[PDB]
């Protein structure tokens, strides 16, 4: 299967209640392995997966140092963004940043990414070539001018094609039992009357990993996508994921309806039936 | 400013069986800004020993958190999740439904 | 492992 390493950063200003709250997390695929919280007592980058705990003191020290440097850089960003947008001191605002890399089945580099948002909206993103910038409004054009003059793309590119992939492979190796696994969904459908003339059909997928899955309802082979309630894929808390899709059907037409489950752990996609 | 409403799901880790220990989860996803209050309720009272995940976010920038606690379901105990967020004009309570 | 102001 293909793999990814991504780091996620959130900084939130807090007018007159001290400094911005900064939270960082790192993931390999859908498995979190580090956190930093600016409000916690430890002030340390902390392990959140068992296979990261073996990393020695240099690692923890280096990641604590770098994570703090990411935090200070976001504190500055919040100030700068309030000036670009002519915003007052009176309101809380949010900067988010995400970066990392994807590798293919052969663990070779596929793609790199480095994206910022302000107040929930795209701000600036490194393009696919790792040489250029997409800036989403006029303020972010000011950032693009500054980042081009300072050759920011080049330094990001060297990390994303090089270091990022090297550490992803190392984590994949060390955490092989956890990370190089696929757990196929355990599927079923439930049936419950909502009146004497309608029933809720709900198609379930349980205990699966990774999180990526497609659940779809058909009526006589036709997709029921506008009539389907699809919940967001959710963690079970044990390292696996769950999802369901439901339709409300007239009683008596159950046999017309089929659920269709697609997941990388399934040898073939499954069709579940009421007959 | 962008505001996105939390999607709230309350559910057990494993199929619930009375008298068997389990984990009760409240997953809130798709929200913006990140400031949110989430409590797990037992018979309408706040459960104290509730952990949560570290603040993270999806491709579209919206935030997600898992709140969770160990529990043993019984016949008579009623569980729920109470969420407040700027997008909700009153706190929203989602009841745990074991028969979905 | 981890790796600029706007």
């Amino acid at each position: 299967g293909s793999h990814s390493m991504r780091y996620f950063f959130t900084s939130v200003s807090r007018p007159g209640r001290g400094e911005p709250r900064f939270i960082a997390v790192g993931y390999v695929d859908d498995t979190q392995f580090v956190r930093f919280d600016s409000d916690a007592a430890s002030q340390r980058m902390e392990p959140r997966a068992p296979w990261i705990e073996q990393e020695g003191p240099e690692y923890w020290d280096g990641e604590t140092r770098k994570v703090k440097a990411h935090s200070q850089t976001h504190r500055v960003d919040l100030g700068t963004l309030r000036g670009y947008y002519n915003q007052s001191e009176a309101g809380s605002h949010t900067v988010q940043r995400m970066y990392g890399c994807d590798v293919g089945s052969d663990w070779r580099f596929l793609r790199g990414y480095h994206q910022y948002a302000y107040d929930g909206k795209d701000y600036i993103a490194l393009k696919e070539d790792l040489r250029s910038w997409t800036a989403a409004d006029m303020a972010a054009q000011t950032t693009k001018h500054k980042w081009e003059a300072a050759h920011v793309a080049e330094q990001l590119r060297a990390y994303l094609e090089g270091t990022c992939v090297e550490w992803l492979r190392r984590y994949l190796e060390n955490g092989k039992e956890t990370l190089q696994r696929t757990d196929a969904p355990k599927t079923h459908m439930t049936h419950h009357a909502v009146s004497d003339h309608e029933a809720t059909l709900r198609c379930w997928a349980l205990s699966f990993y990774p999180a990526e899955i497609t659940l779809t309802w058909q009526r006589d082979g036709e997709d029921q996508t506008q009539d389907t309630e699809l919940v967001e894929t959710r963690p079970a808390g044990d390292g696996t994921f769950q999802k369901w899709a439901a339709v409300v059907v007239p009683s008596g037409q159950e046999q017309r309806y089929t659920c269709h489950v697609q997941h990388e752990g399934l040898p073939k996609p499954l069709t579940l039936r009421w007959e | 400013m962008i505001q996105r409403t939390p999607k709230i799901q309350v559910y057990s880790r494993h199929p619930a069986e009375n008298g068997k220990s389990n984990f009760l989860n409240c997953y809130v996803s798709g929200f913006h800004p990140s400031d949110i209050e989430v409590d797990l309720l037992k018979n309408g009272e706040r459960i104290e020993k509730v952990e949560h995940s570290d603040l993270s976010f999806s491709k579209d920038w919206s935030f997600y958190l898992l709140y969770y606690t160990e529990f043993t379901p019984t016949e008579k105990d009623e569980y729920a999740c109470r969420v407040n967020h700027v997008t909700l004009s009153q706190p929203k309570i989602v009841k745990w439904d074991r028969d979905m | 492992e981890l790796a600029l102001t706007v």
